[PDB]
């Protein structure tokens, strides 16, 4: 499954050894290496998946504002339910981890949105943060002007 | 028999053999076989906490409408005596102190099974360290096997139990069981969380 | 990148203890300052 | 134990006065709403706290009109020194048993120097928490907690 022809981040050249297409998503990065120990990778792929996977509902998270231009016991009991309930699910999830051609497309897509919600998750808060305003508007507020 | 967390997996020693065993022991006490059979003897000894939880616990609720009129469990230091207090522990003490050591004797060598100053009478038929049959067991039930396995697991919960009580009791300055009922008290703002 | 965690494995694991064992500590007094005692 | 408890103690009481008079000498050259004005006056509250929690908890406080600590095994001072020595020795052996439980798992093949300076090995497989339970050592005593190589 090698191939010299994946869409590289930066073009000519960009070859990892440990990275190789194998993978969905492989757009040839990783100048760190953070992850050329297989034992590296196959940790931070689920790492980098189960982010992903988080994020997007994160963004549906910016999908709720748009669509109107928090307890019933504030926190606490909230999250031990939460920490024992996430804590099973992802005790599982834990437990796996150490123990068709079209698939490959699916997931090679799933990673790139995934990628997109964390880089946007991420922007709306630190554009947030310092900065009191909401991002609500601003796709076509401030591009009245710069 | 079964496993506590599905991977890690078992270790050699919780063969399964033993009623209860489902390979927990992250640490690593109960390791040497001789450590086993004496670990062993203990939880049952502990855990058989049953007795008592439920000792505290039933006459506690026994007293919820006004059926009885006796101290809680904690209050019941003085005077629950004929005699006052001093003189029980000794009599406690002493005797307790007999009953023990011939306990003690099955586990290394099995053991006195017989009765003692009885002039002409049988004796305990037995065999099993954790286990005695005989008038300890008068309707002479089944010593399965499962049950073997029922007795320790419900002696654990006891236990966890026992440490329940104990600790709530301090913070919810009082009875288990009121406890128990202010919680009730439409909780889902009753919570430990609390205090 | 075998090799980073190594390196973070020598004497300098002693200092990243002794850090995070003085952080510890430190916070422990911040909450229960001028502790002569233990009462409880 | 000719000392009184520190609640009945004349000097004890005045050396908290003492104490919070020079600090409040402080602020009076800084105007209050400034910065070294609360670090100063944090400081007081905390020297009013620690005085007043000394004679909650007891403590007897001599002629001196400072806190004695009593260490015979007395039940009215146990926290003075059984409990807090109590919880030392827990964690001292703690360490004590996770670091010798290191040591014997190293030894057999490998390198054993190698795990020493360098300790790629964390914990080894899981030996820190097997320290919560170290008391039960009691038991490795009756059967090898000791080598037989030198006397006995
Ligand atoms: C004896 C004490 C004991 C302890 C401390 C645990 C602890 C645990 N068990 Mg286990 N279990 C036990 C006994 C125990 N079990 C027994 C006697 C059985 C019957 C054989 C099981 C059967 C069992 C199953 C089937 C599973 C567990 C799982 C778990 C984990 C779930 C973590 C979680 O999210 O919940 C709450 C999280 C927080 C409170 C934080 C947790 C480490 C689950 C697991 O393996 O997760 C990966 C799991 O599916 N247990
Ligand atoms: C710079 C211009 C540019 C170009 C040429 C592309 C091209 C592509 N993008 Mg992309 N994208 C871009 C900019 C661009 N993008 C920018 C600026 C963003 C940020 C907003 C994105 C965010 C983005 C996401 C989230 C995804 C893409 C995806 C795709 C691929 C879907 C089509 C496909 O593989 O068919 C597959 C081929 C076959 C089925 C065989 C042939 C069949 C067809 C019908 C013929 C395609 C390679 C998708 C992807 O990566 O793969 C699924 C995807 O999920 N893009
Ligand atoms: C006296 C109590 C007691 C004793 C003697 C045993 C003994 C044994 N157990 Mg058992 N167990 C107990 C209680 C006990 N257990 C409780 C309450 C539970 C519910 C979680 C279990 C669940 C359990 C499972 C799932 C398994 C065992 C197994 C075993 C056997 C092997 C492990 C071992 O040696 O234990 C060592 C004995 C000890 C460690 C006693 C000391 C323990 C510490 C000091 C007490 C901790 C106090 C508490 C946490 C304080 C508060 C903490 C704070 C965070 C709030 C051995 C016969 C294994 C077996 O195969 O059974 C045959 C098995 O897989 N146990
Ligand atoms: C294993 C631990 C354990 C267990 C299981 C118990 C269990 C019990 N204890 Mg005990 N206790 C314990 C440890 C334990 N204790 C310790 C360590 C101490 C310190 C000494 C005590 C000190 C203590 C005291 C001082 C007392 C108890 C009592 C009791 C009993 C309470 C219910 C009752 O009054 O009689 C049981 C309830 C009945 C038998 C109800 C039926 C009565 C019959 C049918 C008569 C019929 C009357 C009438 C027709 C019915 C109609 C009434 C209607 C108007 C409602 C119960 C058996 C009380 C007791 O001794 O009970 C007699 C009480 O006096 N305990
Ligand atoms: C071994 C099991 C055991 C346990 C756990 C207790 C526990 C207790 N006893 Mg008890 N006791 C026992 C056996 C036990 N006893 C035996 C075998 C005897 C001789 C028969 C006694 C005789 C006795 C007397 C005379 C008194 C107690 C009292 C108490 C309470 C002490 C103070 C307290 O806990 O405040 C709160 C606990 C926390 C905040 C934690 C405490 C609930 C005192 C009591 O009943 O309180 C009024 C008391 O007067 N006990
Ligand atoms: C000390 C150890 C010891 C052992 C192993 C036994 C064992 C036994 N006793 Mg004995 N008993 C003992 C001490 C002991 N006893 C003492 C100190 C007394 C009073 C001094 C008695 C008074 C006694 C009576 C009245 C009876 C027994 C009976 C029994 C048998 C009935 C089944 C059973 O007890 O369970 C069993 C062989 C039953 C039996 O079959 O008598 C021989 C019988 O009912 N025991
Ligand atoms: C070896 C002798 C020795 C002993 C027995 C002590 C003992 C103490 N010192 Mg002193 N100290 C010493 C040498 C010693 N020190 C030396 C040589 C210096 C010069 C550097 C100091 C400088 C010093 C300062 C500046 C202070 C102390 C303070 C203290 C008290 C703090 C108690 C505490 O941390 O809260 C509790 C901490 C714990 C309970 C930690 C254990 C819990 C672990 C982390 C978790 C366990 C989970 C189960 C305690 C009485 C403090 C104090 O206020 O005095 C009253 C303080 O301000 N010491
Ligand atoms: C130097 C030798 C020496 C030794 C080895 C001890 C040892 C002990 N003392 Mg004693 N003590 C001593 C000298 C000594 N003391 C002297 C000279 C006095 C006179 C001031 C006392 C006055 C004293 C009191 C008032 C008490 C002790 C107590 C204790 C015990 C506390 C530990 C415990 O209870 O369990 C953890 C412990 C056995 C306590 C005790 O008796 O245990 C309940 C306690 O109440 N001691
Ligand atoms: C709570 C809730 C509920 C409801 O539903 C709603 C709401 C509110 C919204 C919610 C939620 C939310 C969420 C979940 C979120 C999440 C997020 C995330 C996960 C992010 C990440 C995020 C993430 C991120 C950014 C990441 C990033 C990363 C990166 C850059 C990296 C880089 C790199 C790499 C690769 C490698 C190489 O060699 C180097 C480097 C350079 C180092
Ligand atoms: C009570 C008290 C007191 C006293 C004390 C005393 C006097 C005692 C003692 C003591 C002694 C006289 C002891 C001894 C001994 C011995 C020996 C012989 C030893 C041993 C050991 C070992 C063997 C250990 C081991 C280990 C462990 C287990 C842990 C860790 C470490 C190791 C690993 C090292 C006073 C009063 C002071 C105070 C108060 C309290
Ligand atoms: O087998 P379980 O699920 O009843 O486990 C026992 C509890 O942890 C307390 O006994």
């Amino acid at each position: 499954v090698a191939e010299p022809d994946r869409p590289l981040w930066f073009p000519g050249s960009t070859p990892p050894p440990w990275l190789d297409g194998s993978l969905p998503g492989d757009f040839g990065f990783d100048p760190l290496g953070l992850g050329s120990d297989p034992e590296s990778l196959r940790w931070n792929v689920q790492a980098e998946l189960v982010h992903s996977r988080w994020a997007m509902l994160g963004a549906a998270g910016i999908f709720i504002p748009e669509f109107l231009t928090e307890y019933f016991t504030d926190t606490t009991t909230l999250f031990i339910v939460e920490l024992v309930f996430i804590g099973w699910a992802e005790g599982r999830r834990w437990a796996d981890i150490l123990n068709p051609q079209k698939l490959k497309e699916l997931r090679t897509k799933e990673i790139k949105n995934g990628r997109l919600a964390m880089l946007a998750v991420m922007g709306a808060w630190f554009q947030h943060i310092y900065t009191g305003t909401g991002p609500i508007d601003n796709l076509f507020a401030h591009l009245a002007d710069p | 028999k079964g496993e506590w967390l599905p991977g890690l997996a078992s270790p050699g020693y919780l063969t399964g053999s033993l009623p209860g065993d489902n390979g927990f022991d992250p640490l690593g006490l109960a390791e040497d076989p001789e450590n086993l059979r004496w670990f062993v003897q203990a939880e049952l000894v502990n855990g058989r906490a049953m007795l008592g939880v439920a000792g505290m616990l039933l006459p506690e609720v026994f007293t919820s409408i006004g059926i009885i009129n006796v101290p809680k469990w904690y209050d019941a230091g003085k005077e629950e005596y004929f005699a006052s207090s001093s003189t029980l522990f000794v009599i406690e003490f002493i005797l307790f102190h007999y009953v023990e050591i011939r306990r003690w004797q099955d586990i290394k060598n099995p053991g006195s099974v017989n009765q003692d100053p009885i002039f002409k009478q049988y004796s305990l038929p037995a065999g099993e360290v954790g286990y005695p049959g005989g008038i300890f067991n008068p309707l002479n039930f089944a010593p399965t096997l499962e049950a073997k396995e029922k007795e320790i697991a419900n002696g654990r919960l006891a236990m966890l139990a026992f440490l329940g009580f104990i600790i709530q009791h301090n913070v919810t300055g009082k009875g288990p069981f009121d406890n128990l009922l202010q919680h009730i008290s439409d909780p889902w703002h009753n919570t430990i969380v609390q205090t | 990148r075998d090799l980073k965690t190594y390196l973070s494995v020598a004497p300098v694991a002693s200092t990243l203890w002794f850090a995070a064992l003085a952080g510890l500590l430190i916070e422990i007094n911040r909450l229960f300052p001028d502790a002569l005692t233990f009462p409880f | 134990s000719g000392l009184t408890p520190c609640k009945e103690s004349k000097q004890f009481a005045k050396r908290e006065k003492q104490s919070i008079k020079k600090l409040e000498s402080s602020l009076k050259i800084y105007a209050a709403d400034s910065a070294p004005a609360l670090a100063i006056n944090a400081t007081i509250e905390k020297t009013k706290r620690r005085f007043d929690n000394y004679a909650k908890q007891g403590l007897l406080c001599g002629a001196d009109g400072l806190p004695h600590l009593i260490v015979s095994g007395d039940q009215r001072h146990w926290g003075e020194f059984i409990t807090p020595g109590i919880l030392f020795l827990y964690i001292a052996g703690w360490i004590g048993w996770v670091g010798r439980s290191y040591l014997i798992a190293i030894r057999d093949e490998k390198k054993p120097t190698q795990k020493e300076i360098i300790i790629d090995v964390p914990l080894a497989s899981r030996l820190v928490f097997r320290g919560f339970s170290w008391p039960i050592a009691a038991y490795r005593e009756l059967l090898n907690g000791e080598l037989v190589a030198k006397d006995v």
